DNA sequence: TCAATCAATTGTTATCTAAGGAAATACTTACATATGGTTCGTGCAAACAAACGCAACGAGG
DNA sequence: CCTCGTTGCGTTTGTTTGCACGAACCATATGTAAGTATTTCCTTAGATAACAATTGATTGA
């Protein structure tokens, strides 16, 4: 229907003809019968009826005489609705300033005229004159006199002076000026001046000259003339219940406005005093200002409660704005919400949904199925029986729903696995059920929390809701590749219990025919659950395609393992049971199967590990008593060991040894060794002591304590938390940071006394309060990020780009902290990669390394592996699939249309709690370091100059290249070359952190991306998590966005001109053509806030951030924004253009360049 | 009349009675915030006025605090603590005399704690004033350490005193986290009176 | 009585952008509701009626079907009065008044209007 | 019966349009202008129309040419 | 509140994360059933009509 | 204004559901998941079940082992009961009664609290005894509570075992558990977040007024957020459809809703999109400045 | 001996997601006159409403 | 086939509705005050960080 948005500035004459009518009076409603009133703000000559096809005198109530208007009140006769769009119009009797082109910071109503925004503010006001024009023999134009002056030259000069006051002069002056002139005057300027700070004065002048003078828009249109007036409905002043109205706080400003209006007519019409009607002028300008923005003006003017009144931009900016609470998030039909309990019985694609619920969501459905299984005449009668819940609406209600999936989210949409649909199976209940393996993905626990049911209405929503979003489709992790669904706490346990071994159990050493035979003999109390058996097991392999070999072996396994072999499908080894089956092996084993087997046998296998795990852990009956937290016996000689040595150091210090703070440093030292000890005392009591005998002395085995067994097998717990039960509790450091000297001894089987309780305390409010503040700058960097990557799709299929980046496993200190192997899975190869020696082409230039790949690689031992990289990819408006890889998510390459850059962001995102953050922030924005490296701009000899106050000159002189290049370093900065050297380009002189701006300016895009990648993903490896360097990449593509033309040449762009890359890219191919190109740019560097925000579409720029700004911006420049953004589609409520309607988009463009 | 009905029906620190409970009605009685008019807001307020001090010792309960936004603004009074006649919270102290536990009751504030050493409530005592053991744990000016048995002029009143009304309400509250304490007592503060009270 | 409605007189209105005792992000703006808006059901129904009227005048004689669809402004312009509707039947008002008495009468009957009172 | 669609998205691919011509055929069977290829097991259109894809009986190459016969034989 | 016999165990996936598996007993001595009396307002005002 | 006003109080009764909030003292949460027959639950070698069953795997990850303390030494309390329970089933005497509720009393520790039975009078015992049928209420104070070997003597007065632990079997299958299950009894509170009043949906309701889209929850009957995360997460997949359907014909498309309500009445799950109501609205807004702002390529 | 370049000060903009809670209350011009709108009861013609009489029709005999 | 019961049509008598029309009673809008009288308040708190612009001092030419 229409392609783009047009925004510019508004003319009184367009105002006019949006307008339908003048509002006159300030009057809204009759106060004894509230119909609207003759002229005023609620209006039905101006805006519109107020009942549907009624008119308001009461001639006309038939939808028959419908286009025709009234005679005894003059109102149309119409729907009610067009109250909605009709505006109205008040003509100013003083033209008055828009606030937004006059306090815009830069001003630019001053930036236009050269005239600084203190001048034009004292003009505005009445304070002070300024000229027009006003002769050319004393007195400039631009010049602005005062009462004194203005009196002096009033007899002096009576005619060729024009000095006039308030806006209607500013007005005169944005209208004498001619925009060619100005340009060509300033041009001229720019071309004969050397001086940085007034060069760029210079160009912005020229720039908003140059972009006034294209688009339509005429400066004087800056000066408010004719208000424009918004719908009746917009600004409602309806009844509430008692005789009480609300009413909109736009209604007050703009009766404010219509009031001054109307009293500034008056004055005029009496030909008051010059200081009457100049103090009107001046309170009409006031009430335009409160009404367009209600700030800019020093105070707000508040209404009859003392809170400032809501303007019409506040109504637009902000998290409370239209952008953000109703256009780019909406409450919901077909929704619900309810507490969320577990169902273990579940299948992992089902979900339970209460029968209430469904029949409340689904009412609709309902309807239809009753009238058409003829059970229903019509469908009020329907409505009736569903109300009356007739034993066949429940007949009707599973027809329903048989195959209807629900998207399940929970509260906070961390990432994407936060929404997943599932297959309703109806509960008798309030709670929904879920199943145990999703929660990790919610992050979801069953303590109260609550979760929000969406139901998917059409065809093709019902269709993305299981082909996309089932929850047995998302399985593992988009941020890494790993799965997501594995089992958490109570499963671990049961199978970490039922595959471990004991030393001497009922039914050991007997020799068994088959897992079916382990399960009897364990079932009938035979033989025990971890009994060291042998058992003849039939392994299937799948080494060619296709085949799956038999292999039957006697194994020498547990009961236990053998029981658990009936779960594994058929291509797995036996290994995967012959363990103790932790949580790590667990997850492994499930990774395994999907790499192997596929997605149908992982799901089947994922759902039957969680039906074992819980029924044997039920067996098990593990659980925990007071007992089962064992206290080192060694515990209270440790801590007197470690009370004596402190006695002792704090006798040395009253010795006038050492000083107070060594001492406590000493203290600190000693309490922590103690600690250690006490810990691996306790842990070496906890873990293994258990001591039994088999036909013989004695044996060791592992201990079945249950604490032990559950932080060993991984279902909940760790050392650090099993130290504080059993062993003392270290030493606490106050909120400050000072660690506490006298440290914590008790543990919690023992009590804490009072003290030690109160110093707890202190830090357990410390995380409760940092936890509490964390969360916001996260999600406010998620939102960043988002905004940033939003407008980045998979477009095309393969760039054929062989530009790549060369990954390396990470060594810092000479340990590995992440391998090869981890880093280039999934990455399309960018060049051939050879063996070492050189001797053949290992492995293909542009295969897609999957794990076999990966796998050869490290049987070959190959140091680097140069893959294709997002940052180097040649498409325009997106990137190929070949560049991206394996979208995680999937085990096969990234489809066309995926949104990554959401993707990425999400993935960078979500564990943004569990960081530190600010680093990543900082490295996200292009921050640069408080006392940056001086790294070498040019490569040559170095020499110094000038050495005084302006501080050290440094000349770095290229062999055969000229060397005007000279830097003004500190002597404060310690050098790290000596004066007479020789220093590569991009090279370090100084010494600091390298900001990423020099980075990429001297070593090139390689070098930031790679920085960028290395340090987020350093706090994040130090923080335990696990993101891969894909999205890391997205974000720092969507970073390098921008271009700086440094030789315009034959290209149709500026010097200082930072155009889009792409744009530039496309301008050098197409001149390609042609012989004449003279066009190269300098990338530029912007933080994802400064990226984002300087972006091609206005509307997703002034979505998010400052929306003043970006407005004014657009509409002075006259900003035309094409959708092509999944922000700017979604506002528009159309199909993005990522997904399922990528193709759909495709399709509009194919009828659109015709 | 309208000055009053503003004060006492529309201010932040005038709200709705929970009366879910006796404990809750209890422990709403007796509640502290900093927030309302005169005080900070729960946007920027700051870390530092949410933190536990030192001086809250036997005045404001370290752990029944409100997990969320006004976390440490909404403290709660402890059992034993008092309000001077300047309004400055005060928490009793048994008065100590060479060696001998006297049984007078002085009620000391935050800023005259400081000036005496305080021994603690888990300190013994052998059946006629005099402690048991010759060194004690106190503490004298934020931090604790041991003094000798001749050097101590108040003890704690009880070991009671330095939590609220409802965190003195868990049984081995000392075995207990202090966030899972803090979420206990939150909790119990929100119970329903069943039809039997058992 | 003039008392009682000087009192009642409507005080100031209140702004719509009044925080409600939360003060967050709940303002008396979220709880009013769009009063003149036609529920989902009541559309549908509408439609539905339409449809039974079509089908039910359908299984009526021409001329009282017609008479019918003019006498209400049934899918046409303003209804028709019976003087009008002599001038377009050429016949006597009486007359087309005994001929809607007899179609209402008709369209009375069960297993004719069982659907038509389900709508009531 | 339905749990997991892999082998329609192998046999179409793309993930994304399998849904578009999965929603088309579904459609073509809801109104009362098409029959299902498969045998029905009281599934949903949605279901029907996935299960025809896997089978490899539905395609949007398919669709396109019934649609295109269809019209030339409305002529008669 | 109500002292009740629990035991510590994980009992089939039905107390998982942090659920709670209740017997039918304590459903049948209503031990934990409260009492909510609630207000219900009808308000008839002077309306124009 | 008011005529007359008449309010009525109804008295409602909410028992207990899956769904409905429980707590300990110890910070230890949880929702009702299962209410289970009694034939399913755990039960001793006396054919006990037990009320509750808790995971233990919440225990060692938040350090809150009071609630493990407090369950023991419960045990230990309603044994006592228990044993003058049995002592008053059969009419023993008001001196055994006596002896047994004095010894409970001391135990072993010197404890502040002194009670002496001989100043009762034998009606004021059996008064006693009767209170104390249902278990001996303990008092533990905050930071001075009773200490461990104080529990494992009161479990000992009572012929309970002092590890705290029973041997329990399978109701459905009558099995031992293996490995000795800690049983005991906790102090479990109902907290006022009942599943009665946090479940809800909507189809179809009552709409804001300046934007055309649903109310707030559960009072106005109004609809669930969308906001502008699960936005992202729709985008991230490759839901479109969803997605548009979500913030168009389910949220603001005025036309478009009644059109989706009537097709999904007779069984044709397909929409006409629209544009929503609050773009409308913005623009009108934006226009309302001196901003021109228009839909290009009408 | 002026002005291009640092440096401190001022002003602008930003700070997680959902569910519950309902808003309040000071702050007084009066008496007279012209006019005009609104409410109310009425009349007149039009528009329905009842109950027949006559004639045509079409079934019965 | 003749004759008698049912229906189409017009007629006569009787009743409710739709407009238009005074009449009167209150509602609104507007005017007129003649000891003097002469520049306002009031409000509000314990953020924090980042980024530009603007204004002021230092220094290269
Ligand atoms: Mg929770
Ligand atoms: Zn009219
Ligand atoms: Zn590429």
């Amino acid at each position: 229907e229409f392609d783009a948005i047009k925004i510019a500035l508004a003319s009184p004459d367009m105002i006019r003809s949006w307008s339908f009518g003048e509002v006159k009076k300030p009057e809204t409603i009759n106060y004894r019968t509230f119909k609207p009133e003759r002229d005023g703000l609620f209006c039905a000559r101006i805006f519109g009826p107020v009942k549907d096809y009624e008119c308001l005198c009461g001639k006309y109530k038939r939808l028959k005489h419908r286009g025709v208007i009234c005679e005894k009140c003059g109102v149309e006769v119409t729907q009610t609705k067009v109250r909605r769009e009709r505006m109205g119009h008040i003509e100013l009797a003083s033209p008055t300033a828009h606030i937004w082109f006059l306090k815009s910071l830069p001003s630019r109503i001053g930036l236009l005229l050269d005239m600084p925004l203190r001048d034009i503010e004292r003009v505005l006001y009445f304070e002070s004159y300024v000229v027009i024009e006003g002769g050319m023999t004393n007195l400039e134009r631009q010049q602005i006199l005062t009462e004194e002056q203005y009196l002096d030259a009033l007899e002096e000069f009576g005619d060729e002076f024009d000095a006039k006051m308030g806006a209607e002069a500013i007005q005169a002056l944005l209208k004498s000026m001619d925009l060619e002139q100005e340009c060509e005057q300033l041009r001229e300027e720019l071309n004969e001046t050397n001086s940085e700070t007034k060069r760029k004065k210079l160009t912005k002048r020229i720039k908003l000259l140059e972009a006034f003078v294209q688009s339509g828009n005429k400066p004087e249109w800056m000066i408010l003339t004719v208000l424009p007036v918004l719908p009746p409905d917009l600004r409602p002043l309806v009844p509430l219940d008692g005789g009480r109205f609300a009413t909109s706080d736009l209604n007050d400003l703009y009766r404010r406005v219509i009031n001054r209006n109307n009293r500034l007519k008056r004055l005029l019409d009496l030909a008051a005093p010059d200081i009457i009607v100049r103090n009107e002028k001046r309170m009409l300008q006031e009430a335009v200002d409160a009404l367009l923005d209600n700030g800019r003006r020093g105070r707000a003017i508040t209404g009859s409660n003392k809170r400032p009144l809501k303007s019409l931009a506040d109504m637009i900016k902000g998290k409370q704005g239209r952008f953000r609470q109703n256009l780019l998030g909406k409450r919901v039909d077909y929704s619900g919400r309810s507490v969320i309990t577990v169902g273990p019985y579940l299948r992992l694609h089902q979900c339970g949904l209460p029968k209430k619920m469904a029949l409340e969501l689904f009412k609709p459905f309902i309807y239809g199925k009753l009238e058409l299984r003829g059970l229903a005449t019509t469908i009020k009668a329907a409505k009736k029986m569903v109300e009356r819940e007739e034993a066949v609406v429940w007949d009707i209600l599973d027809e329903v729903i048989r195959e209807h999936p629900v998207l399940l989210n929970r509260a906070p949409t961390l990432h994407r696995l936060g929404i997943q649909a599932f297959e309703p199976v109806l509960i008798e209940g309030k709670a929904i059920q879920l199943h145990p393996l999703v929660c990790a993905a919610y992050n979801a626990d069953f303590d109260g929390d609550q979760m929000a049911v969406h139901v998917p209405l059409t065809l093709e929503a019902q269709l993305e809701a299981r082909a996309l979003m089932m929850s047995t489709n998302n399985i593992l992790s988009p941020a890494n590749g790993e799965p997501i669904i594995v089992p958490s706490q109570d499963v671990v346990l049961g199978l970490y219990y039922m595959t471990r071994d004991c030393v001497n159990a009922k039914g050991e050493g007997m020799v068994l025919t088959g897992p079916k035979e382990a399960e009897r003999l364990y079932r009938s109390g035979l033989a025990s659950l971890h009994a060291r058996v042998k058992v003849r097991i039939t392994e299937y392999e799948k080494d060619a395609n296709g085949e799956l070999v038999a292999k039957t072996s006697l194994k020498d396994t547990t009961v236990g393992r053998a029981i658990l072999w009936m779960i594994v499908p058929k291509g797995l080894p036996y290994s995967i049971v012959n363990q103790a089956l932790g949580k790590k092996a667990i997850s492994k084993m499930l990774n395994t199967c999907y790499r192997i087997l596929g997605l149908k046998p992982t799901v089947i296998f994922a759902d039957q590990i969680m039906y074992t795990g819980f029924a044997y852990a039920a067996r098990s009956g593990a659980s925990v008593g007071i007992d089962d937290m064992v206290i080192p016996e060694k515990k209270h000689e440790i801590i007197s060991e470690a009370e004596a040595e402190v006695a002792e150091i704090q006798e040395q210090f009253q010795s006038g040894l050492v000083t107070a703070g060594e001492r406590y440093n000493k203290v600190i030292d000693i309490w922590a060794a103690a600690n250690d000890r006490v810990s691996k005392a306790m842990m070496d009591n906890l873990q293994t002591e258990t001591v039994i005998n088999r036909d013989g002395q004695e044996e060791k085995q592992v201990s079945f304590n249950s604490i032990y067994m559950m932080a060993d097998s991984g279902a909940r717990g760790s050392a650090a938390q099993i130290r504080q039960l059993a062993g003392m509790r270290g030493l606490m450091a106050k909120p400050d940071g000072s660690i506490i000297e006298t440290p914590i001894t008790a543990n919690f089987r023992e009590g804490l006394n009072v003290l030690q309780y109160f110093i707890s305390t202190h830090g357990a409010r410390k995380g409760l309060a940092d936890t509490a503040l964390k969360t916001a700058n996260s999600g406010y960097l998620t939102r960043r990020l988002v905004d940033v990557a939003q407008d980045l799709v998979v477009t095309e299929d393969d760039c054929g780009t062989h530009e790549g980046i060369m990954m390396t496993p990470v060594i810092e200190g000479g340990d590995v902290k992440e391998p090869l192997r981890d880093r280039v899975l999934g990455r399309v190869t960018a060049e051939d990669v050879l063996k070492p020696g050189t001797a053949d082409i290992l492995v293909p230039r542009n295969t897609l390394l999957h794990e076999q790949w990966c796998d050869l690689l490290e049987e070959n031992s190959v140091d680097a592996v140069k893959v294709r990289s997002v940052v180097s990819c040649d498409t325009d408006f997106g990137v190929c699939a070949h560049c991206y890889g394996r979208d995680l998510a999937r085990g096969h390459i990234i489809n066309k249309g995926e949104a990554i850059g959401v993707i990425a962001a999400q993935s960078i995102g979500e564990p943004g709690t569990q960081l530190g953050l600010p680093r990543v922030a900082d490295l996200f924005e292009a921050r640069r370091p408080k006392e940056p490296a001086i790294l070498a701009e040019i490569s040559g000899i170095v020499s110094f100059g000038k050495e005084t106050k302006g501080k050290r000159r440094l000349v770095i002189t290229p062999v055969d290249g000229s060397d005007p290049y000279e830097e003004m370093i500190p002597k404060w900065r310690q050098l790290n070359v000596f004066e007479g050297e020789r220093v590569e380009r991009g090279d370090v002189i100084s010494d600091g952190p390298e900001a990423p701006h020099d980075i990429l300016r001297l070593r090139g895009v390689h070098a930031v991306t790679r920085y960028i990648v290395n340090e987020v993903q350093d706090v994040y490896r130090l923080q335990g998590v696990k993101i891969n360097d894909k999205h890391i990449e997205v974000i720092v593509r969507q970073m390098l966005r921008k271009a700086t033309i440094v030789n315009a040449g034959s290209s149709d762009f500026l010097e200082g001109e930072q155009v889009e890359y792409s744009r530039v890219k496309i301008a050098n191919r197409e001149l390609e053509a042609n012989g004449k190109v003279g066009a190269t740019y300098s990338r530029d560097l912007l933080g994802i806030t400064k990226a984002s925000l300087a972006t091609e579409s206005f509307i997703s720029a002034a979505s998010f951030q400052e929306t003043t700004r970006v407005l004014t911006e657009a509409a002075v420049a006259g900003k035309r924004d094409e959708l092509r953004g999944l922000k700017e589609n979604v506002i528009v409520g159309r199909l993005i253009p990522a997904g399922t309607g990528y193709a759909y988009h495709q399709d509009r463009m194919r009828r659109r360049a015709a | 009349s309208a000055a009053v009905k503003e004060f006492f029906g529309s201010s932040q620190l005038s709200q709705f009675m929970d009366q879910n409970n006796p404990l809750s009605e209890i422990t709403h009685k007796r509640r502290i915030s900093a927030l309302g008019p005169g005080g900070l807001t729960r946007e920027r307020a700051g870390f530092e006025v949410r933190d536990v001090h030192p001086t809250h010792y036997g005045r404001v309960c370290p752990i029944e605090t409100p997990e969320g936004p006004n976390i440490g603004l909404i403290n709660s009074l402890s059992v034993y603590a008092q309000t001077n006649e300047y309004g400055f919270l005060e928490t009793p102290y048994r008065k100590v005399t060479d060696g001998v536990v006297t049984d007078e009751i002085h009620y000391l504030s935050a800023i005259e704690e400081g000036n005496y050493v305080i021994a603690q409530a888990n300190s013994n005592l052998d059946e006629e004033g005099h402690f048991v053991e010759d060194l004690v744990t106190c503490r004298s000016k934020g931090e604790s350490s041991l003094f000798s048995r001749d050097q101590v002029d108040y003890m704690d009143v009880s070991t009671q005193q330095v939590v609220s009304v409802g965190a003195s309400l868990i049984p081995f509250l000392e075995h207990d986290d202090a966030n899972r304490a803090l979420m206990g007592a939150n909790m119990q503060r929100q119970a329903v009176p069943t039809l039997r009270a058992d | 009585d003039k008392i009682r409605k000087v009192l009642k007189i409507a005080k100031e209105p209140i702004s719509m952008e009044t925080p409600i005792g939360d003060d967050e992000d709940s303002h008396l703006g979220d709880f009013i509701e769009d009063t003149t808006l036609e529920l989902p059901l009541d559309s549908a129904t509408t439609e539905s009626l339409r449809a039974a009227t079509h089908d039910v005048l359908a299984g009526l004689t021409a001329r009282e079907a017609k008479v019918l669809r003019m006498r209400f402004g049934i899918d046409m312009n303003t209804d028709y009065t019976l003087e009008e509707v002599g001038k377009q039947f050429d016949v006597t008002r009486e007359r087309i008044r005994q001929i809607e008495a007899k179609a209402l009468r008709k369209l009375r009957h069960p297993s004719r209007s069982e659907v038509l009172r389900s709508f009531l | 019966a339905r749990v997991t669609v892999q082998d329609a998205v192998e046999k179409i691919g793309n993930r994304f349009d399998l849904v578009l011509v999965a929603a088309r055929r579904a459609r073509q069977m809801q109104v009362g202008g098409k029959d299902p290829l498969v045998p029905e097991e009281n599934d949903k259109t949605t279901v029907i129309a996935l299960r025809e894809i896997e089978e490899g009986l539905i395609n949007n190459q398919i669709l396109d040419v019934r649609e295109r016969q269809e019209q030339q034989e409305q002529e008669a | 509140g109500q002292n009740m016999r629990v035991a510590f165990m994980p009992w089939n996936g039905y107390n998982f994360e942090d659920s709670i598996l209740v017997s039918e007993r304590v459903v049948q001595e209503d031990r934990f059933t409260t009492i909510h009396i609630q207000e219900l307002a009808c308000v008839s005002r002077d309306t124009k009509l | 204004g008011v005529l007359k006003i008449v309010k009525v109080y109804l008295a409602v009764k909410r028992r207990i559901q899956p769904g409905d909030k429980m707590a300990g003292r110890h910070g230890n949460k949880g929702v009702i998941s299962k209410i289970n027959p009694i034939e399913d639950m755990p039960y001793d070698e006396n054919g006990t079940p037990v009320d509750i069953v808790l995971n233990p795997l919440g225990v060692p990850s938040r350090m809150n082992i009071g609630q493990i303390l407090e369950t023991h030494l419960g045990m230990a309390a309603k044994g006592i009961g228990d044993k003058i329970n049995a002592m008053l089933k059969q009419q023993q005497e008001v001196a055994k009664l006596r002896e047994f509720i004095q010894r409970a009393y001391d135990l072993g520790a010197d404890v502040r609290q002194k009670v002496d039975l001989s100043t009762f009078s034998d009606e004021e015992v059996m008064r006693l005894a009767e209170n104390l049928r249902k278990g001996m209420p303990i008092a533990t104070p905050v930071f001075d509570g009773a200490k461990e070997a104080e529990i494992k003597e009161l479990l000992k007065l009572g012929d309970l075992p002092t590890s705290g632990q029973i041997r329990l079997y399978d109701g459905r299958t009558g099995e031992q558990f293996e490995r000795p299950v800690t049983v005991g009894y906790m102090y479990m509170l109902k907290l006022n977040h009942l599943v009665d009043d946090k479940m809800h949906a909507r189809s179809t309701g009552s709409y804001s007024l300046v934007t055309q889209q649903p109310l707030g929850g559960k009072a106005q009957f109004g609809g669930q957020r969308f906001g502008e995360m699960e936005v992202w997460a729709l985008e991230a997949y490759g839901a479109a459809y969803t997605l548009q359907e979500m913030l168009t014909v389910k949220s603001d498309d005025v036309n478009g809703r009644t059109k989706m309500y009537k097709n999904i009445v007779d069984g044709n799950h397909q929409m006409e999109p629209g544009m929503p109501e609050s773009f409308n609205v913005l623009l009108k807004e934006i226009r309302s400045l001196g901003i021109n702002i228009e839909l290009e390529d009408e």
